[PDB]
């Protein structure tokens, strides 16, 4: 079991220890956030004109 | 010194933030008028904790903090709270219609129409840092904020910041205090979108905290106050590093060096002890052998999961207290002999420890005792997954169904995402499993 | 009103243990996917443990430990055999090694019985080659060349015992073993009673121990049993850490099957460790009827056990 | 997150004038719109349902609607009647004589305008408008004709926005004409089209409980809107008052209907009490729990055990253990399980408000999403096709210009509805 990186301030310190060692860009986002805009607008579309009807 | 912005988003994130920034307050000796007495450096200074701390001329110190929410309610408190003065009031951003439970609420309908305005405030505290790390960003995964507009933000983060990590401390869902019946479907498309965004994030699970606050607090019935004083002391123990004088975790780079080896296995389990009521008149305060074999207890972990049965890949233990190394390594010695601690075989076997002489401070008037010593461990344990399966579950039983998918398609989100987001988690759990078995 | 569900429909023992449990009217069984249980009667294969015990509101129990698979698979058991310094590298598990078909030249220090098994040779060649012909992982291990063999008859044997492990991680020992006798020579070494005396291939304890004192001049319990309770004692107790539920979620219990040869100088031997046993059909009634009473209704409310101390 | 009140028609503006006082009671509001409060609780999410005047008076946010002047009247003459906005009666003269075709396409169509411009009024000083609240009964003309038409066009004019409704279905134990199957077939298909959310008050269960449990020889209206104020304040709660959940009607909406059309609600209540006479002993939250999922407590005439309980939203109000609250709803699932579909994960969530409502120290209040609803659709359509397959009674619809084309339609919408709500129950 082996003690290293030892760092000793007024605070605290910290250390290490081995027990045992190894064996989308702003238009692409504004794509899609239109695009469901898009969906959104489409079936409010269909609502108004199927109560049109 | 390089700063740290903390942003906070949906329910969940504005309330444990508000702990947290309370919390850190008291442990830095800063007012809820923003005053610090014991700075010297007036109206400015490269000390530790002004990377999380701006100074006025006039000698306040401000949080450098965003709460953003879709409504209200919750951040009004904030505005007429005990930390009232402490925040500049552009960095509290509300909205009128929240996301209604619905991640594709915030992400989409509701979210596109405030994100350049948040992203423009962020930009404003971004610019009076000398040298910004990267992020910390709260949520919820079940909230449609939280997850919803969360998601959309990191996306923006990334192509706005690119250079700066980006660090996550979330709200994994439990039915004890959940609000809505598709938090699992808000979860896996928050995780999904989310994932090659962040560097390294902290799950919480409210079931975890509940217990923790049944068992050890003796609370019949626990509250979000409860929660979050609890959580916000986890989540201070993990930011002492970046708040104080040391040599470990002391920037976000080195929280993903430490313990993120693989990038999408990036969930460290957090483990905290000793957690202990103030209504015990009598307490046997506890050793540093006692704290520490109390991290390979289940009951204390974030996440309830059984770490024997998985690998580690890295661990940290964080104390804070009266704490010396060689009662560390003591205690360690003799945890390896009596516990299951496997690591995967292409990692070394070890622990880095990180010791703050300063004992935990705890809110007057909390269900916190004082104590005299604490330890906070971080493992990256691919027992943690276990977490994933159980929501994974959950999503496939409504969405074998479709059960609830026309509100999602309804706000212009298509099908599709849903079981793109699904194959996603799906590759997750493979990932965990080949490098746990 | 206590729920269970049954996840393994091919399990005699835990279809038993259903009947047992409806017939008290405090049990109703609910769907295999219903996760509103109290029980998990579970599957033999990726029981999913990480969904037990989330489930507020119920108190959870499993029929199987996590885990305890590394000691009911040929290959994993010598692996925590060789590996775990309580099972040193141990007087009574037969000298054994894994070899994978894509180490062990002990042979040549023998320089002379060397029987062994998957199966069975007595030239290494013979045995490496029957592993690589079948494609996956084989082990080979010493065979007991002079075992105790029951007269009249001349035969061979061996001996099962029935373990319960509570969720509180107690060892309970069913006072009930049978031996299994036999009757390229696979026809009477190889004692499978699946591969007729005494009815079905099967001595109890009482006719096994009445010959004991006839034969020879001891008892089953003085010859054999204090060595298989050892044995029993040191595999459970060995892995209790890795496997105990004591401060978990969720509480496992298991029933097990041990495997064991006598040899001629009444000495006990571990060959098996099986997690899904099967039961002799004269003994279903009572075991399955003790699996109700040590372990499902000690947590939702004269010994046919031994309970084995540690 | 203003909720917009419409009451239509006789039985819309009864049970709309009850509700009303009852809500009022309990935030502290008096028929003058002042405040003499108690709590602070009371006032904190007030604006959801009143609109503040200057002078610190609160009006409710509500419309009242009818074809007729007579029932308007009464609740301008009724204890209340002075809180409600002057401008906010809209009404005609010629009544609509139990007829859904003239509410829908020729009395009410004259009058639907001002309607919708006294909706436009009380809109456009919303911050953020939720949507809208509708009582009205579907047997009638007025409320179920004209009552459906103002749906169709409020859906017009705001398709962003939530409509919820109070629905009295009718039935022959409680009755005033024959046509009533026939009013109500064409409802449920706007219905089924046109509302996020719709509690089926079922005048059979409410006319059952007065007579069997409440042991009322003769129950009246008043004693049948007595439990519907009940019901209509427990299944309110938390849109009036902070709590954990800070509920509203779309999350409502999302979280109980897992496909659009089957958003139907059974409402239950519990103590079930009669008006007048109270009784003393107030109950175990046991009590409350298993109570408030009787078959007995059901506001429509559905037994629950014919079917599966897709999503249940409880609400406890009083000063109770929520731990103790927690542990019976969480046995009732947990005992129960076969009656909650396991595709819908914690498909019962609780909510818990200090305020109980007068005269009860404890109240439980019941929303249950449940297949068994069809049973309410089945046996109105039975009485339906029972006159329609000889064309009875159809001479006081052709005469104002409907079609029979238009009856086979909705009655082959309102079966296909109950198709589906038995698709779900066997999955
Ligand atoms: N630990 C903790 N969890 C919280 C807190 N507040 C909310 N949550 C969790 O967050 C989940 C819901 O997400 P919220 O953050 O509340 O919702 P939101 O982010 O405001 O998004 P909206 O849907 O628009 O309201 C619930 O399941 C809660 O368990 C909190 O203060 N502490
Ligand atoms: N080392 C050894 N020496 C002598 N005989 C041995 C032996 N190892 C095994 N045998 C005998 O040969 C048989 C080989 O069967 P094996 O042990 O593979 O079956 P099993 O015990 O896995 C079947 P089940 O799971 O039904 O109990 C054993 O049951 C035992 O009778
Ligand atoms: N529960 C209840 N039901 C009513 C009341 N008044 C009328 N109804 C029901 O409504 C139906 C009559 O419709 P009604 O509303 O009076 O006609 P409208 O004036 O055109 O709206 C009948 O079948 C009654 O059962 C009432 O005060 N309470
Ligand atoms: C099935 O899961 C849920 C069902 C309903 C809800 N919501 C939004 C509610 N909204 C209102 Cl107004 N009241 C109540 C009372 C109890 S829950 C609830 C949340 C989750
Ligand atoms: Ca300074
Ligand atoms: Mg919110
Ligand atoms: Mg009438």
């Amino acid at each position: 079991m082996e003690v290293i990186e030892l760092n000793k301030c007024t605070s605290g310190q910290s250390f290490e220890v081995i027990l045992k060692p190894p064996s989308p860009s702003l238009e692409e986002i504004q794509k899609k956030l239109e695009a469901a805009e898009e969906r959104r607008k489409y079936q409010e579309a269909e609502l108004l004109k199927h109560l049109a009807e | 010194m390089r700063e740290c912005i903390s942003i906070h988003v949906g329910q969940a994130g504005v309330q444990i933030g508000n702990a947290c920034w309370e919390l850190y307050c008291l442990e830095h000796g800063i007012q809820p008028d923003g005053q610090m007495p014991s700075d010297k450096t007036i109206g400015g200074g490269d000390d530790s904790f002004n990377t999380f701390f701006s100074e006025t001329g006039a000698g306040k110190h401000v949080p450098r903090a965003v709460f953003v929410d879709l409504e209200p309610t919750v951040i009004d408190e904030v505005r007429t709270g005990t930390y009232r003065q402490l925040f500049h009031p552009e960095q509290l951003i509300t909205g009128k219609e929240d996301a209604a439970n619905n991640y594709a609420r915030g992400h989409y309908t509701i979210g596109k129409e405030i994100i350049d305005l948040v992203l423009d405030r962020i930009r404003k505290l971004a610019d009076q840092c000398t040298g910004l790390q990267g992020f910390l960003v709260f949520h919820s995964f079940g909230g449609g904020t939280g997850s919803g507009f969360t998601s959309l933000l990191m996306e923006r983060l990334s192509v706005d910041y690119g250079k700066k990590s980006k660090l996550e401390f979330s709200i994994y869902p439990a039915p004890q205090v959940s609000t809505a019946v598709v938090e699992p479907y808000n979860s896996i498309l928050t995780t999904h979108t989310t994932l090659e965004h962040s560097d390294c994030a902290f799950m919480v699970d409210n079931e975890a905290i509940y217990d923790i606050c049944r068992r050890n607090l003796d609370i019949e019935r626990p509250t979000y106050t409860n929660l979050n004083r609890l959580i916000s002391q986890i989540v201070s123990s993990i930011t002492a590093s970046l708040r104080f004088d040391g040599a470990l975790n002391v920037d976000l780079t080195e929280f993903q060096t430490n313990l993120v080896p693989y990038p999408r296995i990036h969930f460290p389990l957090a483990t905290y002890a000793p957690v202990i009521s103030a209504e015990k008149a009598y307490h046997e305060q506890l050793s540093v052998a006692e704290i520490t074999n109390a991290c390979f207890e289940p009951a204390n972990q974030m996440v309830k999961c059984d770490p024997r049965h998985g690998k580690y890949m890295a661990c940290c233990l964080l104390y804070r207290g009266d704490v010396v190394p060689k009662d560390v390594n003591a205690a360690i010695a003799t945890i390896k002999t009596k516990r299951s601690i496997q690591f995967v075989d292409w990692c070394p076997t070890g622990f880095k420890v990180g010791i703050n002489y300063q004992p935990p401070t705890v809110v007057p008037g909390g269900d916190l005792a004082k104590v005299q010593r604490a330890v906070c461990m971080l493992s990256n344990t691919t027992a943690i997954a276990e977490a994933w399966a159980r929501l994974d579950h959950k999503f496939d039983l409504m969405y074998a169904k479709r059960a609830f998918v026309h509100w999602y398609v309804g706000e212009g989100m298509e099908e599709g995402e849903f079981s793109e987001a699904r194959e996603d988690m799906a590759a997750l759990e493979k990932d965990y499993e080949e490098v746990g078995v | 009103m206590y729920t269970f569900v049954v996840r393994d429909e091919n399990s005699s023992v835990y279809a038993e243990v259903s009947r047992l449990l409806l017939a008290t009217g405090q049990w109703k069984r609910l769907r295999k996917d219903n996760p509103r249980f109290n029980l998990m009667l579970g599957e033999r294969n990726r029981l999913p443990f990480g969904r037990l015990g989330h489930e507020p509101g119920l108190v959870q129990l499993v029929n199987y430990y996590r885990g305890a698979d590394k000691l009911c698979r040929k290959a994993s058991l010598v692996k925590l055999i060789k590996t775990s310094p309580e099972l040193s590298e141990c007087t009574w598990f037969p000298e054994s090694y894994v070899i994978y078909p894509t180490v062990f030249l002990a042979a040549y220090n023998r320089r002379r019985g060397n029987v062994w098994i998957a199966l069975i040779s007595s030239e290494a060649s013979e045995l490496l080659d029957f592993i690589d012909e079948q494609g996956q992982v084989h082990v080979i291990q010493k065979y007991l060349e002079k075992p105790l063999l029951l007269e009249p008859g001349h035969r061979k044997f061996d001996i099962r015992s029935w373990v319960l492990v509570d969720h509180l991680y107690n060892i309970y020992l069913y006072r009930e073993g049978v031996l299994r006798t036999s009757s390229q020579d696979k026809t009477c070494h190889l004692t499978n009673h699946c591969i007729g005396y005494e009815e079905g291939n099967e001595m109890f304890f009482e006719e096994f121990n009445q010959y004991l004192m006839d034969a020879l001049n001891t008892t089953l319990e003085n010859s054999i049993l204090l060595q298989i309770k050892h044995i029993i004692r040191s595999c459970l107790m060995c892995i209790e850490p890795a496997i105990s539920t004591k401060h978990l979620h969720y509480q496992s219990f298991q029933l097990f099957g041990f495997d064991f040869m006598v040899d001629e100088e009444l000495k006990v031997w571990l060959i098996e460790v099986n997690g899904a046993p099967a039961c002799a059909q004269k003994l279903y009634a009572e075991l399955c009827q003790g699996i109700v009473d040590v372990a499902i209704s000690s947590v939702f409310p004269t010994s046919i056990f031994i309970k084995l101390h540690h | 997150r203003e909720i917009v009140h419409i009451q239509a028609g006789q039985c819309g503006n009864q049970i709309g004038a009850k509700f009303w006082e009852v809500i009022s009671d309990e935030h502290g509001i008096d028929p003058t719109g002042s405040y003499h409060g108690d709590s602070d609780l009371q006032l904190e999410r007030i604006n959801v349902y009143y609109n503040e005047a200057t002078g610190n008076k609160y009006v409710p946010r509500a419309i009242l609607v009818d074809l007729e002047p007579g029932t308007m009247d009464s609740v301008r003459s009724g204890p209340f009647g002075q809180i409600f906005r002057p401008d906010n009666f809209v009404f005609g003269q010629s009544g609509a004589g139990n007829n859904w075709a003239k509410g829908h396409y020729t009395e009410g169509a004259e009058l639907v305008d001002s309607v919708l411009d006294v909706v436009r009024k009380e809109s456009e000083s919303c911050d953020c408008l939720q949507g809208f609240q509708l009582t009205h009964s579907l047997g009638g003309g007025t409320g179920s004709g004209m009552g459906t038409l103002l749906i169709s066009k409020i859906r017009e004019e705001y398709p962003d926005r939530i409509m919820n409704t109070f629905s009295v279905m009718p039935s022959p134990k409680v009755s005033d004409t024959v046509v009533e199957p026939y009013n109500a077939t064409l409802s449920v298909h706007q219905l089924v089209e046109n509302t996020d959310e719709t509690y089926c008050i079922d005048n059979e269960a409410l006319y059952d409980i007065c007579f069997r449990t409440l042991k009322l020889t003769t129950p009246t209206y008043g004693d049948l809107n007595h439990l519907v104020s009940a019901t209509m304040s427990g299944v309110t709660t938390c849109l009036r008052f902070p709590g954990q959940l800070n509920a509203d009607l779309r999350k409502l909406a999302v979280n109980m209907v897992p496909f659009p059309r089957l958003h139907f609600f059974m409402p239950g209540f519990a103590p079930l009490t009669s008006r007048g006479s109270q009784q003393y002993r107030a109950l175990t939250v046991p009590e409350l729990t298993q109570q408030m999922f009787d078959s007995k407590n059901m506001m429509a005439a559905c037994d629950p055990r014919h079917g599966r309980y897709l999503t249940v939203a409880a609400i406890f109000r009083g000063r109770m253990s929520m731990k103790e609250v927690d542990e019976q709803m969480l046995n009732v699932q947990n005992k129960n399980s076969s009656y909650f579909v396991e595709w819908i994960p914690n498909n019962v969530k609780t909510a818990v408000c200090d305020i109980p409502p007068r005269g009860l120290k404890m109240s439980a209040t019941f929303i249950g999403n449940s297949t068994a609803i069809q049973e309410l659709f089945k046996r109105i359509s039975e009485q339906f096709t029972a006159m329609f397959r000889r064309k009875a009674f159809l001479h006081w619809y052709t005469g104002e210009g409907m079609d029979e084309m238009e009856f086979t339609e909705a009655e082959s919408n309102m079966n296909d509805l109950v198709s589906e709500y038995q698709q779900y129950q066997d999955a």
